[PDB]
DNA sequence: CGCTCTGCTCCTTCTCCTTTCCT
DNA sequence: AGGAGAAGGAGCAGAGCG
């Protein structure tokens, strides 16, 4: 038997019980920057909203100035935001936030970097892709930068055109935006900013009504919204200007930052490209693997509008943010795309031709051939504007991606009789355990062994239906459905737990390992350590580092993972 | 916490009964558990009646800490309380 | 007598021990061999939140003796220290609350 | 020796009141800090002099007058550059372990920072040099290079009863040197 | 409960002997008191102050190690019978030679009369200074004893 | 115990501490309703307000936080059946003296 | 070695209130209670190694070792256990917080039924510099009454109905929570209508009979996906709803039942054998629990089984508090005690031991009158004075006398009965041991527990106590009878009448309760009541018509008569 | 005094006193402590019913004041000593730097 | 203009709490 | 019992609507 002393060591009770999301951002800010960093984070994510003076009653440290030195770091990374609003009655009271895309960048900073180097395409010229990795780098680590910033940072009397062309042609494929209070402000607090000033500079008693008065308000600030959030995201001014006697220079005093959506947008585009390789042939994938990298630059925003976050969803008109969705997903001029398109910027290594067969040079008649297996699969790879034509809509490929890759997490944990039984529950409606055993030809002790282990998550919920006016057991007969909301919502905090315990396994071991590390640091770690003789120290070292590897590769999958549920 | 000062101090000049009770309980603890005395005993062999006889020659060693609500204090010895 | 009762499916050996497991059982795929690419990345991750940690914004901290010798003289500073007013910031993005701890 | 001011609390029971107030805190300060190692300052010998004496205080069931002081004791703590004398007692095949006199034999100096050319002999030879030794009983000399602590005590009640049943940590205060330049190992290996 | 200051002015070894040996002289002085003394104080018999054991004990080793022969000579150690005035008057020559430290207590006690001794008293001695103010500094600091 | 045959002591009820603390005296309520009735001793953690045993802490397992203190049984019984439901009566101690 | 050590006095400042996150009962445990059997009998009734019995968490008897501490019943504090059960369940403590919870919250996406703006307001009046528990009970009814009246998620647009509980009857069906998801939809079309509509279609046509309940199904929360909703509240608005999100186990998810803590069997000792309600109850629970396990593998009967797990419901709940009116439910099957039954009425923890409790020396008997006895004087009998030591410690002021105490032994009435050293512990019983010795080596500072003399202070009690005069502080005197005497002016106070009355007698055991009791409740300095200020203590009915009758005008007395009657007053 | 006519039963209680051991020790015994484990009540031990649950001493009567025991000590014999002493370590370098 | 929400105001059903104890 | 407290219903003027 394991005594329950040893159970608070080895099994992870003690961490079962902290918050998903309290665990993995304060986790994520004390590896990154640490203590105080890490207590004010805390205190922000579990009590919400606060001022500096609060802050100071709340966490130990009552130093004001160690309170300002972390929200001013923890700003420079941009992990926090502010609202600095001012009462009527007096003085005026700042406020704090913790960003949630501020975090993500931590979180995500590896895939950020890979994403940046493979898609400027340098995989040509070496240099590049130092100066590519080290810009991005930079930048990641310092929060945000400038060109002038960058430019002398590095030895004089070079080439600064070879350190400086690349920035543009970062700049210019979205990868790099420049920073405004837009980033810093709470996304509701500025749709009740644009809300108000709308409904106040309407005339008294004017005829329009109460009702009429709200909708006029709400309508006439979505267009500022939409102006003020499509600014900073598309608005190629700053590289548009040129110095005379140069190229295309962007503004020195602008200062940048990284674009996670561009980022997101380009992980859907690699998940849609990795699910579509399940349903068609490697040909046929091999031009949809192209064609969501043109149509990638310019797609829609990914997690939300932001509008879903601004406010009430609405009375029953969130139908105003579907219609509107799909409007832009299909009248896109960008978005819409023909056969001929995709000729240019096929790959050479493809042939296309003898992969498909009629009746049983990259010509346009073959793209078209696979663009219509793209629109004939069950899956709504692609769908036509007019015949010709195509785009990918979004708005319907999304939920069938979701429950794919819910059901294969499914089915690769529990039983391939589980995945069985959840995809006939839920394409039923409401089925009985009599017409389960109908429909799916399986023994009825086997199937509530699987349904037992499937309730366990939120996957399959129970209908009570009672014969008495008391709910007995005994005379009431059970049903089941799905709720494919509760099952992508427990499924996106296992995994967010999960990481949370891995990155808190590697910093336990960093702590308990850290008295070689010291030596390491002594003797330029680097390739020399072999000539420190200690061969248990070298390898204790070496496992370490295969622990700290594996750590970092199974991140890395379960971003991929739970990537999927946290859209939308 | 700080303390009112000795040319400053509101509280009444009478000892109360509470006051006498507790000095007269702590004196007898005291001479209970070994401690010399300064009146000349003649024949009694009991802490509390020494203590009696002591404070009725006003020669106890003690001083009383009167605590206000807000949290200072003022000091007053048992030869200055008067009853 | 409360041990009256017992399911179909269950016999008088099968219950009357409560046995849970609490250690877990059912991994992940995710915890397989290791690839070349996700080798690369996790080189890449360590460089990563190593810089950071090593720049100038931690916060992280939350034998110095008196006595005075010729040891102390000449002796070779362990490092060159940094501090929040160095690292150019622009002021817009800082409320004006903060001014005061960075360097104006 | 060097001198420290500790705050502490300090109670006189009925029985001395008839002594004078000072030379009742001095003696409870020497019951508490006889020849006891106050943790990661040394080890105390002797309260030198006192400068702060509250008003006795009482609590409802104990009669005693509970007072708090602040003194500056002597204690014993050398640093680096300090050298101490004395003689060798008890040797062992791992280092050498060299005495005070009736103070405390808790100082560690090792072999290996022992000069150059030294080894440990099994053969009850002393020492070994490629050209002179010592032995036990003889005067030496030496330094301390750092100074250890350890406080360390996490036995349950049933880990006591078990070592009870069955049946180390010593020194709570522990210092290690060395003996590399000349001079060190004995004075009298001159004149 | 709490060590306010970690370290007063350093205590070094020539009050530490005067302090002890006062103390031992106001109570427990072994040096007449081994005659078989039986004064009575207090009606007792114990007829001594602060029986205490465990000061007694430990004050005893310090006097009994700063009486033995300070060892940098192989019979009294030169600082047990340090005259007050002496301690005051020979820190003219300390004070002249700038050794630029604090180790005017180091030489006070432990290893005058010797060169390997001084060299061996602090670092780079030779390198320091090896004119004049060697053997300067060995002459006075052992023209005590 | 409350015996007409043991040695069954005398109950002082609500009604007679009433009278007690309309007199004003303090010691007496302490003698009378602790220590004369049932006075233990018991080990108290100080970072978590929860007894121990023998100097233990049986919770975080350190035994370097542990206070000793007199408290009635009675109190001792009603804490161990609130931990017995899912009520954790957090005890915080304050030095007696320090003014 | 020899480290300094530090003892400072402390005190008691404040309790704080929470409850134990599932991992501090873990950390609370020395052993988990995993079968079901209370004794393994190979060893002849020796308890079972992992049982309700466990010696790990204590013994029952002075016989036996408790196997963690070792130490009889007398040394042993208690020790607790764990008892981790299959499937979560509700606490019936926080039944009505967790409907609370769930009437505040979302029930698609765990959001709370607010607005940033009115969260902030709210936030902002509970955290005002003074505010008491009648207004912070106030601000979060006035947040319940909010977020009742919102209709839909401002952050998933689902839709919310009435969270009441299914309230069926005191036993049966008593601990379910139906949500009404379509109350609030009148004569509108919702796509959660339209989904419902055709979830249900489906059924009816599989199977025609349940069209007569087609109604009711309203959406019931069972405690696990009560508990799963629960993971997934935000911290940040935990404190609107009434808890301190700040510490670990400052979480809605900690008021469900997951462990249940085993207590120590000091709480539950075992009688000379036969157990008690609490130890049967957890055997019980081990056993559904138990049941519930090893059916759930077997893929038993999702009807069964449902069955099962709400029995398990009312098993716990009536070992927290015996509240089924209708235990018919209980096959087996209301005056078992559970442990809210330990605190209650008028007999329990709070009104019977922890308020009021009985206390050592002290005696009762008859009251009977005694002129000559002073007001401030009682008469006590000598066989009662034998038995009622005080503590008399050795102080160098009362060494002879107590030593010729001690001479004197507890056989004769100015003796003592125990002697108690000062180095030593236990008490020197003194019925043996040739006390004329230890009355030599008397020392310093001993305590010696001596008779009952003339002159100790003693409290005096008549019931019922309806003023505080009923209890005063008198002078003791030892004398040759069998009652307790007191002068009949200082009847007036006690209400008493010489009829058969009955007082009670204290014996003050410290010297400041002692002081306090002469100089606070005694007799001269209680002569007058404190609702008026009229004298109480005065003279009665003879002590009055005697003397009407000697200062009548027609009485004259000669010098005999006149000097005769003096001495007969004094 | 609270700005109400709160009675004397157990409702009214519930007016300022905000203990819940005095709460639980008059009535309603297991609601209160149930609410206060819920809600986190945080209350102070000042209560007399308190003071008696926990043994501690109350605040009233005998328990309203301190007494203090003049330590009756001069002030001239607490001045720091170190007898021909500071006359090498400060002054060692007090000159050419 | 009936219609249709949102909100009181009224009402019914459902538990708690009842004296000194006297060994 | 009586005696208040509290949680859920049930009809109803109110106010906005095309
Ligand atoms: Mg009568
Ligand atoms: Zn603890
Ligand atoms: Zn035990
Ligand atoms: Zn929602």
């Amino acid at each position: 038997l394991v005594t329950p002393e040893d159970v608070m060591t080895i099994s992870s009770l003690e961490q079962r019980t902290l918050n998903p999301d309290l665990f993995l951002y304060k986790e994520l800010v004390k590896a990154h920057l640490g203590e105080r960093a890490a207590s004010v984070i805390g205190m922000l994510v579990a009590l919400g909203r606060l001022s500096v003076r609060e802050l100071v009653e709340k966490i130990d440290g009552m130093d004001v100035d160690s309170v300002k030195t972390t929200l001013v770091s923890l700003t420079q990374l941009r992990c926090v935001k502010y609202l600095q609003e001012t009462a009527i009655s007096g003085k005026k009271t700042t406020y704090y936030y913790y960003n949630e895309e501020g975090i993500h960048i931590l979180l995500y900073s590896g895939l950020i970097i890979d994403e940046i180097i493979t898609q400027m395409r340098v995989n040509d010229e070496e240099e590049h892709k130092q100066l590519v990795a080290e810009i991005v780098q930079n930048v990641i680590s310092l929060g945000s930068l400038t060109v002038e910033d960058y430019l002398s940072s590095v030895t004089s009397d070079s080439m600064k055109y070879t350190i400086s062309s690349l920035f543009v042609q970062l700049c210019e494929m979205g990868y790099l935006i420049q920073i405004s209070k837009l980033h810093y402000t709470p996304i509701e607090d500025l749709w009740q900013f644009l809300y108000e000033k709308h409904y106040k500079n309407i005339p008294r008693n004017s005829p329009l009504s109460d009702l009429k008065k709200r909708s006029q308000a709400k309508m006439n600030a979505k267009t500022d919204f939409a102006k003020i959030i499509n600014k900073p995201n598309e608005l190629s001014q700053i590289l548009t200007v040129d110095p005379k006697t140069s190229l295309r220079i962007v503004k020195p005093t602008v200062s940048l930052t990284i674009n996670l959506d561009r980022f997101m947008k380009g992980r859907r585009s690699k998940q849609l490209i990795n699910l579509a390789k399940t349903r068609v042939g490697s040909v046929t994938a091999q031009v949809y693997k192209i064609a969501l990298r043109l149509t990638e630059q310019k797609s829609p925003k990914i997690r939300d509008p932001l509008t879903q976050t601004g406010l009430l969803q609405d009375l029953e008109e969130a139908k105003s943010f579907q219609d509107e969705a799909e409007l832009v997903e299909e009248k896109t001029p960008g978005l819409t795309f023909n056969a001929i398109d995709l000729a240019r910027h096929l790959p050479a290594e493809l042939d296309l031709r003898g992969s498909l067969l009629s009746r049983k040079p990259h010509s346009a008649s073959l793209i078209n051939s696979h663009l219509k297996i793209l629109a004939s699969s069950n899956f709504p790879f692609l769908n036509e504007t007019k015949p010709g034509v195509y785009y990918v809509p979004y708005s319907k490929l999304m939920p069938v991606l979701k429950s794919s890759v819910y059901e294969y997490v499914i089915a690769s944990t529990l039983g391939p009789s589980a995945m069985r039984l959840s995809r006939c529950i839920r394409d039923n409606k409401l089925v009985s355990e009599k017409i389960i055993n109908s429909t799916a030809l399986m023994k009825e002790k086997d199937i509530r062994s699987t349904l037992a282990s499937l309730i366990r998550y939120n996957s399959v919920e129970i209908q009570e239906v009672p014969r008495t006016a008391d709910r007995s057991a005994s005379r009431a007969v059970f049903l089941f459905r799905c709720k494919e909301t509760h099952s992508y919502n427990f499924m996106r905090q296992n995994l967010e737990w999960n990481m949370a315990n891995l990155l808190f396994k590697k910093e336990k071991l960093k702590q308990e390992n850290s008295t070689l590390l010291k030596k390491a640091n002594r003797d330029d770690v680097k390739g020399r350590e072999n000539e420190l003789l200690l061969p248990s120290e070298l390898n204790q070292l070496k496992m370490v580092n295969e622990r700290e590897l594996n750590v970092f590769a199974r991140l890395s999958r379960l971003l991929s993972l739970w990537e999927v549920f946290q859209m939308a | 916490e700080k303390a009112i000062p000795k040319d400053q101090r509101a509280t009444t000049p009478y000892m109360t009964k509470y006051e006498r009770a507790r000095i007269l309980g702590t004196r007898a603890l005291q001479i209970s558990m070994n401690a010399p005395v300064f009146v000349d005993l003649e024949g009694e062999t009991d802490p509390l009646r020494i203590a009696m006889k002591e404070l009725a020659e006003k020669k106890i060693p003690l001083v009383i800490r009167r605590y206000l609500p807000d949290g200072s204090f003022e000091d007053w010895s048992v030869e200055e309380l008067i009853v | 007598n409360y041990m009256s009762n017992l399911p179909f499916g269950l016999g008088y050996g099968d219950v009357g021990k409560n046995h849970i497991t609490e250690f877990p059982s059912i991994p992940l795929p995710i915890n397989g061999p290791i690839t070349n690419k996700e080798r690369s990345l996790a080189v890449k991750y360590i460089n990563f939140g190593k810089t950071v940690k090593d720049g100038p914004f931690y916060t992280g901290s939350m034998t110095n003796d008196g006595i005075e010798r010729y040891s102390d003289k000449y002796l070779k500073k362990r490092k060159i220290g940094i501090s929040i007013d160095d690292h150019p910031y622009n002021l817009n993005l800082f409320p004006n609350e903060l001014y005061n701890v960075m360097g104006i | 020796f060097i001198l420290s001011k500790i705050a502490d609390l300090v109670r006189i029971p009925p029985d001395q009141f008839h002594r004078d107030t000072i030379s009742a805190i001095t003696h409870q300060l020497n019951n508490k800090f006889a020849n006891k190692i106050i943790p990661n300052v040394g080890l105390c010998i002797t309260i030198y002099d006192l400068l702060t004496v509250e008003e006795g205080q009482l609590k409802p069931g104990d009669g005693s007058s509970y007072i708090n002081v602040t003194f500056r004791a002597v204690v014993f703590k050398p640093f680096l550059g300090e050298i101490v004398t004395g003689w060798i007692s008890k040797c062992t095949a791992e280092g050498i372990k060299v005495s005070l006199l009736g103070i405390f034999d808790d100082i560690f100096i090792p072999q290996n920072m022992l000069f150059e050319g030294c080894y440990y002999t099994p053969e009850e030879s002393a020492w070994i040099w490629p050209k002179l030794y010592f032995d036990v009983n003889e005067k030496i000399r030496f330094r301390i290079e750092r100074e250890v602590f350890v406080d360390v005590k996490p036995k349950s009640p049933k880990e006591r009863e078990l070592e009870e049943r069955a049946q180390e940590k010593p020194p709570a205060y522990a210092l290690l040197g060395s003996c590399q330049t000349d001079g060190m190992g004995l004075v009298s290996w001159w004149e | 409960m709490k060590v306010l200051e970690e370290r007063n002015a350093f205590l070094s070894d020539y009050e530490v002997l005067k302090f002890l040996t006062d103390l031992e002289k106001k109570h427990l002085w072994d040096q007449k008191s081994l005659a078989a003394l039986k004064k009575s104080r207090s009606k007792g018999k114990q007829n001594r102050p602060y029986n205490h054991p465990e000061l007694q004990g430990i004050t005893r080793n310090v006097v009994n190690y700063l009486s033995i022969n300070k060892n940098f000579i192989n019979e009294k150690s030169g600082i047990s019978k340090m005259s007050d005035e002496s301690f005051a008057e020979l820190m003219t020559k300390l004070n002249s030679f700038k050794l630029f430290k604090a180790e005017k207590l180091q030489i006070v006690n432990q290893l005058p009369a010797n060169m390997v001794h001084l060299y061996s008293i602090v670092e780079e001695c030779d390198a320091r200074f090896d004119e004049k103010t060697i053997e300067e500094m060995l002459e006075i600091i052992s023209g005590y004893a | 115990t409350e015996g007409r045959s043991r040695d069954g002591g005398l109950r002082l009820g609500e009604m007679e501490r009433d009278c007690v603390i309309a007199y004003g005296a303090s010691q007496l309520l302490l003698e009378r309703l602790m220590i004369s009735s049932d006075a233990f001793e018991v080990d108290v953690c100080d970072k978590c307000g929860l007894m121990g045993y023998s100097g233990w802490c049986t919770t975080c397992k350190s035994a370097e936080n542990i206070i000793k203190m007199t408290i009635p049984y009675a109190a001792k019984l009603l804490f161990q059946e609130l931990l017995s439901m899912n009520i954790a009566p957090r005890l915080r101690l304050e030095d007696i003296f320090q003014q | 070695k020899e480290v300094v050590v530090s003892e400072t006095p402390k005190r008691i400042k404040g309790l704080e209130f929470s409850a134990l996150s599932a991992a501090d009962i873990v950390a609370q445990s020395e052993v988990e209670v995993s079968t079901r059997d209370l004794f393994d009998l190979e060893k002849d009734r020796a308890p079972k190694a992992n049982g309700a019995l466990d010696p790990k968490m204590g013994v029952s008897s002075s016989s036996l070792e408790c196997a963690t501490c070792h130490g009889n019943l007398a040394s042993c504090h208690g020790h607790f256990g764990h008892l981790k059960l299959a499937l979560p369940v509700f606490h019936i403590g926080y039944f009505k917080a967790t409907i609370q919870i769930l009437q505040g919250i979302c029930k698609n996406c765990s959001a709370i039924l607010l607005s940033e703006t009115d969260k902030r307001q709210f936030l902002h009046e509970l955290r005002r510099p003074g505010v008491d528990n009648l207004r912070r009970m106030g601000i979060l009814k006035k947040i319940l009454d909010q977020c009742k009246k919102q209709r839909r998620c401002l952050h998933c647009g689902a839709l919310n109905g009435v969270v009441k509980k299914a309230a069926a009857g005191a036993g049966s069906a008593a601990l379910k929570i139906i949500h009404d998801t379509f109350r609030w939809v009148g004569k509108k079309s919702a796509p959660e209508k339209d989904i419902w509509v055709g979830e249900w279609k489906e059924v009816l046509a599989h199977n025609p009979e349940l069209e007569r309940y087609v109604k009711r199904c309203m959406d019931d929360l069972n405690p696990l996906k009560t508990l799963n909703l629960f993971k997934q509240i935000k911290s940040a608005d935990c404190e609107l709803l009434g808890i301190d999100a700040t510490v670990p186990s400052g979480r809605p998810e900690t008021y469900i039942w997951r462990y249940l803590p085993a207590p120590p069997v000091c709480i539950r000792p075992s009688v000379m054998s036969n157990e008690d309600d609490l130890t049967v109850k957890l055997t019980e629970i081990v056993w559904t629990s138990s049941l519930i396990k090893a059916g759930l593998d077997k893929g038993i009967s999702i009807n069964n089984m449902m069955e099962h797990w709400d029995y398990l419901q009312l098993t716990v709940a009536m070992y927290i508090n015996s509240d089924s009116v209708n235990p018919a439910m209980l096959p087996g099957s209301k005056p078992i005690r559970g442990f809210c039954q330990r605190l209650k009425g008028k007999q329990g923890r709070f009104r019977g031991n922890l308020s009021g409790k009985r206390v050592d020396f002290s005696g009762r008997t008859v009251i009977s009158p005694d002129p000559n006895l002073s007001i401030d004087e009682v008469a006590v009998p000598d066989r009662v004075a034998k038995v009622l030591t005080y503590p008399e410690k050795v102080t160098r002021y009362n060494r002879h006398k107590l030593q010729e105490l001690i001479v004197n032994g507890p056989n004769v009435h100015p003796g003592a009965n125990y002697l108690l050293k000062r180095n030593e512990d236990a008490r020197r019983n003194l019925r043996y041991g040739d006390r004329m010795k230890l009355a030599k080596n008397l020392q310093i500072g001993d305590v010696v527990e001596r008779h009952l003399e003339d002159g100790d202070v003693v409290l005096f009690n008549r019931q019922p106590s309806l003023h505080r005069l009923s209890i005063l502080s008198h002078y003791a005197k030892i004398r040759p009878w069998r009652t307790f005497r007191l002068n009949e002016c200082v009847c007036t106070p006690y209400n008493a009448d010489f009829d058969g009355d009955e007082m009670n007698l204290h014996v003050p055991q410290t010297e400041e309760a002692r002081a306090e009791a002469i100089n606070l409740m005694g007799v001269k300095n209680n002569l007058l009541t404190p609702k008026s200020g009229e004298p109480i203590i005065a003279a009665t009915q003879d002590f009055i018509t005697g003397s009407y009758l000697i200062s009548h005008k027609d009485s004259f007395y000669d010098r005999a008569t006149l000097t005769q009657l003096l001495s007969m007053m004094s | 005094y609270k700005g109400e006519v709160l009675g004397i039963t157990r409702f009214g209680l519930s007016k300022m006193r905000d203990s819940v051991l005095q709460l639980a020790s008059f009535e309603k015994t297991t609601d209160h402590l149930f609410d206060a484990a819920f809600y986190m009540k945080k209350d102070a031990v000042e209560g007399v019913s308190e003071c008696i649950i926990l043994g501690q001493t109350m605040s009233i009567g005998t328990g309203s004041f301190k007494v203090v025991k003049g330590t009756n000590i001069s002030e001239k014999d607490l001045v720091p000593k170190r007898c021909l002493f500071e006359s090498l370590s400060n002054e060692a370098a007090l000159k050419a730097n």
